[PDB]
């Protein structure tokens, strides 16, 4: 998972 | 069970995955982004009927001739009906077989240090550890996660 | 170094970025102007546009400009002003690549499909490196999916489209990957299947392995449209004996098997067996691949469910031809007992065995289960206590037990003794399985959640059939109990949800829908729960924050897919540029954005309308034009969950077709109540300065409801965990329709006056005079039908009245339509007042009188001195004080206001004595 912005 | 492309209206019926703790939504920029460039590494496995048992995300930004032409691993989840069957070591698996086929040079990934049940996931896989990168999940006033840079070397290539 | 140190600094975060851009005029060349005007922006919209206009007319021809103007005017929803950019820096000069490429881009942003061929043509003429030839042919099918069922769409678009990549095929400019899934594309869909099919088959297809299986997943879609079936079997056959779980392919194997032995295929002399080989006929040749198929899967260390559940589906479709028939399958009880005897213990025992539940004989639906629960390893039962479970791995598949317990119908038979048993059974076992997963993370499901679950859905079950309420109150301690105990789960903050609505209660949750963290495209398919009874109890704070994180994802959604159609050029999509636009037109048509939309300007009107804005500049701001309606009626998408909820229900009566089907139209009747209304109002500024319009939105509007009438007679029954029944049945009930029909009436008859004069007019002064006297005891009637009490002690239990807070919000949201009317009349009586006789002392007297109303039903909305006076195992006894006051204290915050709400509105009663 990987951060929104 | 049926493991095909993220079709776009599948951003509709995610909802038994994404409505975890864990799992993020990224918005719609992100998802048609992943849809247009990388259209490979979007895997979605259904269901007898629908169900959508759970999806992974990814893509393959790097530089050749740097030794850094990786595979990223950007999101990963199972529907928690549907967990300990196996699937997302099979979403990992097609991951790393595509990410293979198109060169390789290990295979990357973010996870954060909260979930033993992640990593202790991925040290059975075979990822090792690379950096931990300090204060990435930013947030959504709760505190913000470090991240376990974690990297898969495999069949070294151009 | 003037253009990098000036504009480095002109983007530091808003206003540094702003101010040294603004010092950055008097101090120095074409665009100064637009990097001093793109930081301002913010509110003001004439303070920018008066420069911006200015700036995109001086030929501009630079990169700095044209980059920032181009995101100025796309943030704007204004992308027609983009493309008079490039072609204004084409015609003065014919650039090589960059402008033309950026000309094309702006012309596929607007959308403008029939010329964007041509620039992608003159562009290809320029400089032919080879994505630009396939760009016009690309949109020459992007000006064909638009003009779809007609002859000049098969005959004029798609085969120019086809002449056009055949004209590269003859040559060898092929050498891509993107096109040949564009002449794929083209070859489908113009209807050559068998042209398409060899494209593939042949040399072009050795270029198409870059995704995982995209040569025999588009060999397999030829195949069945060309209705060829052997060489669907044999590739369906060949992939299966590669994954044996696929189920997409199990479906086509028994499709393409059946199909087979209805057209009696025969085999080649020579051949393998067709084009892909060793192709199956019916049974024997499909029972022993699939006998064979279990029994390779039975030696692995991987435990497939693939086999096991294509054994069940070949047993349904044997017998769904001919059924006297069987081979060696044996019988569907005893494969769904190995079947749960191995896949027992996994979370996905019941979601594979619901849709093959149909194969019992329907009578022997509690022999399954009593022959089920004898392989779970329980306790001995009789110790004063029940029979419990010992590990997780005997607890999941007694879980599984009692789920398909509720889905065979044994839980919908017993009469509420048993069916509260069964309930004290399902908490003693969700008490006991607590004592495993202590140590979980926070992040997991505790191992018995499912175990709440199955008693909140007998509890409600009870509710719906009895109207018990002392069984509402034991469900939300449950679910208040399991949500304390495992805090992440969803299906207890959706259950909460909605149980805290369906009794009035609206503060927990907003407070459990920030809790699960609903972000972008999920304020399409969960923001339904929040937008339908926000403002519907009162709660306008709430509500005005749901309609605004809702409008502001359906609007970036809007300007930021219209950017990700222009970025599947670029990386050569060619094959989701279709999918793509069908992504934007379900969710510009979407069911939920003409909601949100419309609720947001009734709810804009009614908070700062005749308070604190003038509805005439209150209307101006909005663009409500009432001639034009930016709902599409037609193409109304609906693409809410509705199955985000999990129900063990026994498959006939928990969400058909049917009741989606009478969702929808339930959905579009209320909406068209609600817009037709809001453009009645939007037309009253505007009536004082055509009636011909106003006319007719009201014969509209008293069709919609009389449709909506006979609708509601129409007694459906929606269950528990389904659609949500709209306000349209209490919107009835509570008699509000005719409150403002007979107002809409009275602005007909007040214009007429109004064009005629106070003359000779006798006979419209005494119906106005019959009208106002009409109007006011409907206002008082629906007083009396929200007079009551919201909170009772009734022999010691709760009964919250949730229909008396309703109709109460139907009372301010009426009232207020009485004082924008009203507040018409005043502006037409009053100049012929001081114009300078029977017909205004009865307005002074409706005035007068309307005032003595506002004031009763602001001293109705002091229940508050009512409510707040309410005194009201162990820990379950606990969390009713916490459920309770919950409750309460939601009630008391909705009363608070729509009180505060109306000792506004009634100030604005002091504007209108004339
Ligand atoms: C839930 C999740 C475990 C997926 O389950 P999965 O893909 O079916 O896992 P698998 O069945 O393929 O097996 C992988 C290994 O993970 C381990 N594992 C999974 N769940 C575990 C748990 N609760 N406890 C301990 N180990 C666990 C197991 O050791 C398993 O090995 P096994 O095959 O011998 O059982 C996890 O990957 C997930 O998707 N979480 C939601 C998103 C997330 O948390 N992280 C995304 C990564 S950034």
């Amino acid at each position: 998972m990987d951060v929104f912005m | 069970t049926t493991l095909r492309a993220f079709t776009c209206d599948d951003l509709f019926r995610f909802n038994n995955i994404n409505l975890d703790p864990l799992t993020e939504t990224y918005g719609i920029p992100f998802y048609l982004q992943y849809l247009a460039h990388w259209p490979e590494y979007f895997i979605v496995a259904e269901a007898p009927g629908g169900e959508l048992m759970g999806y992974i995300m990814g893509k393959a930004e790097g530089s050749v001739a740097r030794e850094e032409w990786h595979g990223h691993v950007t999101a990963l989840s199972v529907a928690p009906e549907f967990r300990r069957l196996g699937l997302a070591a099979k979403l990992m698996e097609l991951l790393e077989e595509i990410s293979e086929r198109k060169g390789g040079f290990f295979v990357d990934l973010f996870v954060r240090v909260s979930n033993q049940v992640a990593v202790n996931m991925y040290k059975q896989l075979g990822y090792s550890v690379y950096r931990t990168v300090i204060e990435y999940y930013s947030a959504s006033g709760e505190p913000d996660e470090d991240a376990y840079d974690m990297r898969k070397a495999l069949s070294r290539d151009t | 170094x003037x253009x990098x140190x000036x504009x480095x600094x002109x983007x530091x975060x808003x206003x540094x970025x702003x101010x040294x851009x603004x010092x950055x005029x008097x101090x120095x060349h074409c665009a100064k102007v637009l990097k001093a005007i793109g930081l301002q922006r913010t509110g003001k919209q004439e303070e920018a546009f008066t420069l911006a206009q200015e700036v995109a007319a001086l030929e501009p021809t630079d990169d700095n400009s044209l980059q920032a103007l181009t995101i100025l005017y796309r943030e704007m929803h204004r992308p027609e002003l983009v493309t008079k950019l490039y072609e204004a820096a084409v015609k003065k000069v014919p650039n090589s690549e960059e402008y033309h490429s950026h000309l094309f881009m702006a012309y596929a942003r607007v959308g403008e499909y029939k010329k964007m061929q041509q620039a992608g043509m003159a562009l290809y003429k320029i400089v032919p490196k080879n994505p630009y030839y396939f760009w016009s042919v690309m949109s020459l099918i992007m000006q064909s999916i638009s003009a779809q069922d007609e002859n000049l769409s098969k005959t004029m678009f798609l085969p120019l489209a086809e002449r056009m990549v055949e004209k590269m095929v003859k040559e060898d400019k092929i050498e891509a990957e993107a096109e040949v899934e564009l002449y794929y594309m083209i070859l489908e869909r113009l209807g050559k299947y068998q042209e398409a099919l060899d494209v593939i088959r042949g040399k072009l297809g050795e270029k198409l392995t870059s995704e995982i299986q995209s040569r025999e997943n588009k060999c397999m879609a030829m195949y069945k449209k060309l209705s060829r079936w052997p060489e669907c079997n044999a590739l369906s056959r060949r992939l299966l004996l590669k994954n044996s779980d696929d189920w997409q392919f199990y479906l086509t194997y028994f499709d393409s098997v059946f199909r087979l032995i209805e057209e009696a295929w025969s085999p080649p002399a020579e051949g393998e067996h067709s084009l892909e080989g060793e192709v199956h006929y019916s049974a024997e040749k499909a029972v022993k691949f699939i006998e064979d198929r279990i029994t390779e899967e039975s030696k692995s260390s991987r435990h497939l469910r693939g086999p096991h559940l294509a054994k069940l589906e070949l047993i349904r479709r044997l017998r769904s031809q001919g059924c006297n028939d069987e081979y060696k399958l044996g019988d569907p009880e005893e494969l769904m007992f190995q079947y749960f005897k191995k896949f027992g213990d996994k979370p996905c025992c019941f979601t594979d065995l619901k849709v093959f539940v149909d194969l019992l004989p329907a009578t022997q639906c509690t022999k399954f289960i009593n022959q089920l629960l004898g392989v779970v390893p329980l306790s001995t039962p009789t110790e004063d206590k029940l029979a419990l479970p010992a590990d997780i791995r005997a607890l999941q598949q007694h879980l599984c037990v009692v789920q398909l317990t509720r889905l065979l119908g044994l839980y919908h038979t017993m009469d509420k003794n048993q069916k509260l048993s069964v309930v004290r059974e399902l908490m003693l076992r969700y008490q006991h399985g607590l004592e495993f997963g202590k140590t979980c993370l926070k992040t997991e499901l505790q191992f018995s959640d499912y175990y709440c679950l199955l008693a909140v859905h007998a509890l409600i079950d009870v509710w719906r059939e009895t109207g018990d309420e002392t069984t509402v109150w034991q469900a939300l301690t449950l679910l208040e109990e399991g949500l304390t105990h495992s805090p992440s789960n969803a299906q207890f903050k959706l259950l909460l949800v909605r149980i805290y609505c369906m009794l009035g209660a609206f503060e927990p949750v907003v407070d459990l829908y920030s809790s699960l963290d609903a972000k972008h495209i999920q304020h399409d398919t969960i923001g339904y729960l929040l937008t339908r009874y926000a403002e519907s109890l009162g709660q306008y704070a709430a509500a005005s924050q749901s309609c605004n994180f809702a409008l502001r994802f359906f609007h970036s959604n809007q300007k930021d897919t219209s950017e990700y159609i222009i970025q599947a050029y670029k990386y050569g999509a060619f094959e989701k540029i279709p999918e793509f636009i069908a992504f934007r037109n379900r969710l510009n048509n979407s069911l939920h954005f003409a909601q949100v939309r419309t609720e947001r300007m009734l709810l804009d009107l009614l908070l700062e309308a005749n308070i604190s804005t003038s509805l005439a500049e209150s209307i101006k701001s909005m663009n409500l034009r009432p001639e034009e309606d930016d709902i599409p009626w037609e193409d109304l998408r609906d693409n809410r969950d509705l199955n985000v909820f999990f129900s063990w229900d026994p498959k006939d009566r928990d969400v058909s077709e049917e009741h989606k089907k009478l969702s929808l139209e339930e959905e579009t009747l209320w909406l068209r109540i609600r817009s037709l209304t809001l453009r009645l109002i939007s037309g009253l500024p505007s009536l004082n300065h055509r009636i011909d319009i106003l006319r007719l939105l009201l014969q509209q509007l008293e069709a919609t409801l009389e449709t909506g009438k006979r609708f509601i007679e129409k007694d459906i029954q929606y269950p528990f965990l389904g659609p949500v029944p709209t306000r349209m049945g209490g919107f009835f009930n509570s008699g509000c329709s005719q409150c403002q029909i007979s107002s809409f009436y009275l602005v007909n008859d007040i214009y007429e006056l109004d064009t005629s004069g106070l003359e000779d007019t006798m006979e419209i002064q005494e119906r106005i005079e019959n009208s106002f006297k009409s109007l006011l005891d409907q206002l008082k009637d629906v007083f009396s039908k929200c007079k009551g009490d919201l909170l009772e002690v009734k022999d010691g239990n709760l009964k919250t009245h949730p229909t008396l807070l309703e109709n109460l919000v139907f009372f301010v949201e009426t009232i207020s339509v009485i004082l924008w009317v009203s507040s018409y009349c005043e502006s037409v009586l009053r100049p012929y007042k001081l114009n300078l006789i029977i017909m205004p002392p009865v307005f002074t007297s409706f005035q007068d009188y309307v005032t003595g109303l506002q004031t009763l039903i602001s001293n109705v909305v002091d229940h508050i001195k009512g409510l707040e006076t309410h005194l009201i195992s162990p820990e379950e006894r606990k969390f009713s004080k916490t459920v309770q006051g919950k409750v309460q204290s939601s009630y008391l915050h909705s009363l608070l206001e729509m009180g505060e709400l109306l000792k506004k509105r009634l100030e604005t009663t002091k504007k209108l004595k004339i």
